[PDB]
RNA sequence: CGUCGUCAGCUCGUGCCGUGAGGUGUUGGGUUAAGUCCCGCAACGAGCGCAACCCCCGCCGUUAGUUGCCAGCGGUUCGGCCGGGCACUCUAACGGGACUGCCCGCGAAAGCGGGAGGAAGGAGGGGACGACGUCUGGUCAGCAUGGCCCUUACGGCCUGGGCGACACACGUGCUACAAUGCCCACUACAAAGCGAUGCCACCCGGCAACGGGGAGCUAAUCGCAAAAAGGUGGGCCCAGUUCGGAUUGGGGUCUGCAACCCGACCCCAUGAAGCCGGAAUCGCUAGUAAUCGCGGAUCAGCCAUGCCGCGGUGAAUACG
RNA sequence: AAAAAUGUUCUAA
């Protein structure tokens, strides 16, 4: 994992997005295509969404996904089976 | 054995050091 | 999607991760010799003429 | 497809590279693109001549061009006006002192490139191929060589099933590396596609 | 009806878009 | 005093090795004569056709030859002479002291 | 004084230097005894000097560079079988009938494109 | 350290957790597969079980 | 071979009994090209050899080679599309590789731990006509006895 | 470029035979790795092939003597370190050396068996080298190139995704199932290569990956570097184990704008299948196979267990 | 003195 010498990743435009929503009574939507981008506290409670490829996947934010990155949680492949 | 990366064999292998084979 | 990729690996890029060689001659991105400049292919062709000095079909 | 190209596989022996010089790993391939941008210009400008070979010569800073012209009356030009213009625009991508020799040729039917290029010529100018074959290693034994062979592929005639057609005088040992062999190609384009010409002048052993 | 391999039904062209 | 030769044609290497170490035995004298150093080989393997056809290549090498010269007496009837040789193309020098 | 023989083997060359004494043999600066330890194959470099008698006769100075042990134990022989003949020649005759006069030129075979090894090939399958 | 039953639990924990949040290495814990990038295409059988063969495309008949 | 016999190669004697025949089993004992280790373990087992039933080594070896060399076995015929099974008598060479081979196979049959151990066991049997190489032997030379009637199919 | 196949073959000029296709020569006896050579002959020659000339390895000479080497004397903090010296080792150019030259035996000859000298003997080992052709073999995606087709799009930039999917099936491989083994400590012996936003000595921090300092090296000098199997010594005691190291949890490191999809590495924990593999099936004739480790191209890093090389140890067997 | 069947249409470059 990243080097903890070195920050924790937010691509710092989706990071302003939200300190403005926190500011003024949030909140809008956020759609983004940092699926880099880390969980952050600040984020807990808004609904990112998150591009797939092909969509924005809309995700809420509680406080036990924080230390993953967006993209986890917008899956890529949609596989269903064989059959 | 080589794919064992705890001991001095697999370190050799993979040509890495470390605790199970310093330098 | 071959001459816009000539010039743009020629292009500094927006990071430093973003290059990447070309041969000089054929523009093949793959197989390329940074000694030269040049892929495999043309690295054989222009040998073969004597027009790489030096170099000679190796023989051991 | 089988066979090695016979000078690639004599230099060393009967052949000397078209560039002479040392360089280091950091700089080789930056005169290599030199070297071949060069060439490019000349068999570029200097087609109409009759271009056989261009040695590239280097020291230091200064860079030692040698032209292998056929008539070397068409790249002088006005008196060293023409050669002038080249000797010029050499420089102009140059950046060195761009020394520019020409060269006579000993007798051009001993030039592997050039019957080549003429064969290649003459079928660019719709003769029959099979002629030009017959008449180009006819021409090149009469001049003392001691074995010639001409290779013509593609669509010969235009004919829908591409084919090979050669002719070969006196010796031509490939698998000799004492053998001098003069070997050049040309590429012949027409109205239906192209057509590759291989010319092989044994010019005896050493 | 586009470019390269498979088909997309029309002669030569395939399904593949830019 | 010393110079170091360079090229990847020995036969241009060696020749101008001797007619360097006599320049100097001309207005000598002491000269050591020329030490062949270890050759520097680079090699290349390429896939003999344009597609497909691993299991055939074709090699290329490329030979860097070292020749190391010690003029011992300078007798500056040569530091000045040398400067005025006939090197041929394929060659580098490095000259030391 | 010394006799001298040089002895080469599979990339291993070896300088021996035969002198009289009790038959203290020593490799670069380390016993015999001591740099072939647990190795069996050692008493195989004393050989030449067992077919002329002359075990105990000598010493031996060698010194080894190249290979492994057992290229530098045939090396040691070669070179200790000239430096006895370097030493009078007609040891020659009952010393050449046991190849003791001669180098073997077995050498690793190199690598061949399309291989694995020098001749192994790559496993084959129809389909 | 904490261990036999002890461990077993907070691993399980932590299992349980990423499924519940519903990540990449969730449901690939859900759905049994590797977790760590591993291939599927022709491997993971420790992941996946043993085979279960199923019928092929069939080649055509002559004639 | 097709155009020639092959060349029979002569190993180099052993540096303690100065035998080849020691050599050619030393060789057999090889795995990887480890020779020291063989040779070890070989030798190792003239200690146990020595120890138990005292006795030459050198002679107790030789013995039980001799003991396991077969002088007869069937082999493999073709008159018409036959898959015929004629008894031949075997060569003196083949007769002594058989049994090199044998030996070592017997050996790492039996169930002792150390390698030495085991050689030295199979070869003291083997000496005395006990012995898995020994076993091995007889069943070659009973199914020769066995097939004696297409013996006239010899070559 | 692949391939038949380094297989021993494919042809031509003139003469002769045949209405003609075509034949002869190239068939025949002997020989050879070989259409290699001998002898025979309505054929006599000639070309493409075979061999040879080229490269590496094996022995010897010359030429050289630093960054390489240390035989013998002088010092020495005991390191070829300093004096010196180039003998040797080596390094890298130029040569010599093997030709069935000699002896015996067979033979018409070519050759064949054997012997001697010799480092090397019947082509000394290996490489480079691939006939006329074959396969409408492969490549329009390296390149080139005729014809067909697209033109605010079948072109071009960008962000993200995918090329890494997984009921399944095959191929080429890596690691094993163990005691001729596994583990810890200590101690030996290579070759070929690479290395100035590179190799990194050495020093401290850290269990470590690493980090921070920090000399030397434009490199026969300085570094990558330790080779590993080996040898010595201790531990395991036949157990799904101190065999095996897959899978998963957690915690770090680094490269990189950035490691969710989808990187390598480190440490704790976890510790699967696997007890030598059905029908079937592959490679190798000697420094080969097997086994051991090392390096390089590509390359920020790396999914390399792949590829191309390098030396260490070193077998078995070929009746036919 | 022979275990063992078969190979879709047009094209042969
Ligand atoms: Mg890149
Ligand atoms: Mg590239
Ligand atoms: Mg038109
Ligand atoms: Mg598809
Ligand atoms: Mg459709
Ligand atoms: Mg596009
Ligand atoms: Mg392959
Ligand atoms: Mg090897
Ligand atoms: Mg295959
Ligand atoms: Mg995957
Ligand atoms: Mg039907
Ligand atoms: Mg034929
Ligand atoms: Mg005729
Ligand atoms: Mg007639
Ligand atoms: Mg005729
Ligand atoms: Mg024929
Ligand atoms: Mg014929
Ligand atoms: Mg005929
Ligand atoms: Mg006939
Ligand atoms: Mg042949
Ligand atoms: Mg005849
Ligand atoms: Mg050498
Ligand atoms: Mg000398
Ligand atoms: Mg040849
Ligand atoms: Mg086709
Ligand atoms: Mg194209
Ligand atoms: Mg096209
Ligand atoms: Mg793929
Ligand atoms: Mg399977
Ligand atoms: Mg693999
Ligand atoms: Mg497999
Ligand atoms: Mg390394
Ligand atoms: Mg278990
Ligand atoms: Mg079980
Ligand atoms: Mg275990
Ligand atoms: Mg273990
Ligand atoms: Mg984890
Ligand atoms: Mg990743
Ligand atoms: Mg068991
Ligand atoms: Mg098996
Ligand atoms: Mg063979
Ligand atoms: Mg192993
Ligand atoms: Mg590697
Ligand atoms: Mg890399
Ligand atoms: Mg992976
Ligand atoms: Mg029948
Ligand atoms: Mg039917
Ligand atoms: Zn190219």
């Amino acid at each position: 994992p990243r080097s903890l010498k070195k920050g924790v990743f937010v691509d710092d435009h989706l990071l302003e997005k939200v300190l403005e929503l926190n500011a003024k009574g949030e909140k809008r939507l956020i759609k983004t295509w940092s699926r880099r981008s880390t969980i952050v506290p600040e984020m807990v409670g808004h609904t990112i969404a998150v591009y797939n490829g092909k969509q924005h996947v809309p995700v809420y934010i509680t406080e036990n996904m924080v230390g993953h990155k967006l993209g986890e949680f917008a899956p890529t492949r949609t596989y269903r089976g064989h059959g | 054995g080589k794919g064992d990366r705890r001991t001095r064999r697999g370190k050799i292998w993979r040509g890495t050091y470390g605790k199970y084979r310093p330098r | 999607a071959r001459k816009a990729l000539i010039e743009k690996a020629k292009r500094t890029p927006k990071f430093k991760v973003r290059a990447y060689t070309r041969c000089v001659r054929c523009g093949r991105a793959r197989s390329v010799y940074r000694f030269f400049g040049l892929c495999r292919i043309c690295l054989r062709e222009l040998a073969h003429k004597g027009q790489l000095p030096g170099v000679r079909k190796a023989s051991w | 497809g089988n066979k090695i190209h016979p000078i690639g596989f004599r230099l060393g022996i009967t052949r000397d590279w078209e560039s002479r010089w040392y360089a280091g790993k950091k700089q080789y391939r930056h005169l290599l693109l030199e070297d071949q941008r060069i060439r490019g210009l000349l068999e570029k400008e200097l087609y109409s001549a009759g271009l056989a070979r261009v040695d590239i010569e280097r020291a230091a800073d200064n860079v030692a061009v040698t032209v292998h012209v056929a008539k070397p009356g068409v790249v002088i030009g006005r008196g060293g006006e023409r050669i002038r213009v080249l000797r010029e625009e050499l420089a102009k991508l140059t950046g060195k002192n761009v020394a520019l020799n020409v060269q006579e040729v000993q007798n051009p039917n001993l030039s592997a490139p050039l019957v080549a290029q003429r064969v290649a010529e003459q079928i660019e100018r719709r003769f029959a191929v099979r002629r030009a074959i017959k008449q180009a290693v006819q021409r090149v034994m009469e001049s003392g060589a001691k074995g010639a062979k001409v290779i013509v592929s593609g669509r010969i005639g235009g004919a829908e099933q591409a084919r090979t057609e050669w002719a070969a005088q006196g010796r031509v040992p490939l698998h000799t590396l004492r053998a001098n062999i003069d070997y050049g190609f040309a590429l012949a384009r027409t109205t239906y596609g192209v057509l590759g010409v291989k010319a092989y002048i044994f010019l005896g052993e050493v | 009806s586009k470019k390269s391999k498979p088909g997309d039904g029309k002669f030569g062209r395939g399904v593949k878009r830019g | 005093i010393r110079i170091k030769l360079r090229g990847f044609d020995h036969k241009t290497l060696d020749a101008s090795a001797q007619k360097i170490v006599e320049a100097a035995r001309r207005s000598g004298a002491q000269v050591s004569g020329p030490i062949p150093l270890p050759t520097r080989v680079r090699r290349f393997t390429v896939i003999r056709g344009p597609f497909k056809h691993k299991d055939s290549r074709e090699h290329f090498e490329l030979r860097t030859h070292n020749r190391l010269v010690d003029i011992i007496n300078p007798n500056r009837k040569t530091i000045e002479q040398l400067m005025t040789l006939d090197l041929p193309t394929g060659v580098e020098i490095e000259i030391k002291t | 004084e010394q006799y001298y023989g040089t002895g080469r083997r599979k990339e291993a060359v070896a300088r021996v230097f035969l002198r009289p004494g009790n038959g203290k043999v020593t490799v670069n600066g380390q016993d015999f005894n001591e740099y072939f330890q647990g190795l069996v194959r050692a008493v195989a470099a004393l050989e030449p000097l067992r077919a002329v008698d002359a075990l105990g006769h000598f010493d031996a100075y060698i010194t080894v560079r190249g290979g492994g042990k057992s290229g530098q134990i045939d090396a040691i022989k070669l070179g200790i079988a000239r430096a006895l003949v370097q030493y009078n020649p007609d040891y020659r005759a009952k010393l050449k009938p046991l190849g003791f006069l001669t180098r073997d030129a077995r050498v690793v075979e190199r690598k061949k494109y399309g291989k694995h090894k020098a001749r192994r090939a790559p496993q084959y399958s129809k389909r | 350290w904490k261990l036999e039953g002890e461990l077993r639990a907070e691993v399980a924990a932590n299992i349980k957790r990423l499924m519940d949040i519903g990540c990449y290495r969730g449901l690939r814990h859900r759905r049994g597969l590797p977790v760590r990038g591993q291939r599927t295409r022709t491997n993971a059988r420790t992941r996946k079980g043993p085979r279960k063969t199923v019928a092929g495309k069939k080649k055509a008949p002559r004639k | 071979a097709r155009r020639r016999r092959a060349e029979v190669r002569q190993l180099q004697p052993d540096l303690v009994y100065g035998d080849v025949l020691v050599t050619a089993f030393i060789n057999k004992i090889m795995r990887d090209g480890k020779k020291n280790l063989a040779a070890r373990i070989f030798y190792d087992a003239c200690k146990i050899i020595q120890e138990k039933t005292g006795q030459e080594p050198l002679k107790v070896f030789k013995q039980a080679v001799e003991n396991v060399k077969p002088r007869m076995e069937v082999r493999s015929r073709r008159v018409g599309g036959a898959n015929y099974q004629v008894p031949m008598e075997v060569s003196p060479r083949r007769q002594q590789s058989l049994a090199l081979r044998w030996l070592v196979q017997a050996a790492n049959q039996r169930p002792e731990r150390r390698a030495a151990v085991r050689i030295a066991h199979e070869l003291m049997d083997a000496a005395e006509g006990k012995g898995g190489a020994v076993k091995k032997k007889e069943d070659v030379e009973r199914m020769a006895e066995a097939n004696r009637a297409y013996a006239h199919y010899r070559w």
